[PDB]
């Protein structure tokens, strides 16, 4: 489903399918990392540096 | 050919077509975990001590 932009503060989605319930939930992203641009997936452990460290990593990558 | 007026009428029937049924299926389909990584089969130490 093509989910909007103003459709998804109404939507319960959920991230992993574990946190699937029933009843409450009715989307799913595809894959958890889908909140990250291509440059930002590029980054190796993003969940493991701290978030400055990563704007300033694609900061880096593009020089 | 005068078309008189007549009353008011008591009820308005809305006649529209039937909620989607059986579209939805009875229990949900998530896409599957993505699974944890495994340790792969035939690992050994390849690098032996010098000398």
């Amino acid at each position: 489903e093509l989910i909007g932009t103003m459709e998804q503060i109404f939507m319960n989605v959920a991230i992993f399918e574990d946190e699937v319930f029933a009843g409450v939930t009715t989307h799913q992203e595809l894959f958890p990392h889908s909140l990250l641009s291509v440059i930002a997936n590029f980054i190796p452990f993003s969940d493991h540096n701290q978030s400055p460290r990563n704007m300033y990593q694609c900061q880096m990558g593009k020089q | 050919g005068g078309l008189t007026c007549a009353s008011a009428p008591q009820g308005t029937l809305r006649i529209l077509e039937g909620p989607q049924q059986s579209l939805s299926g009875s229990p949900l389909q998530p896409i599957p975990a993505s699974p944890p990584p495994q340790i792969p089969p035939g690992l050994r130490p390849r690098f032996c001590a010098f000398g």
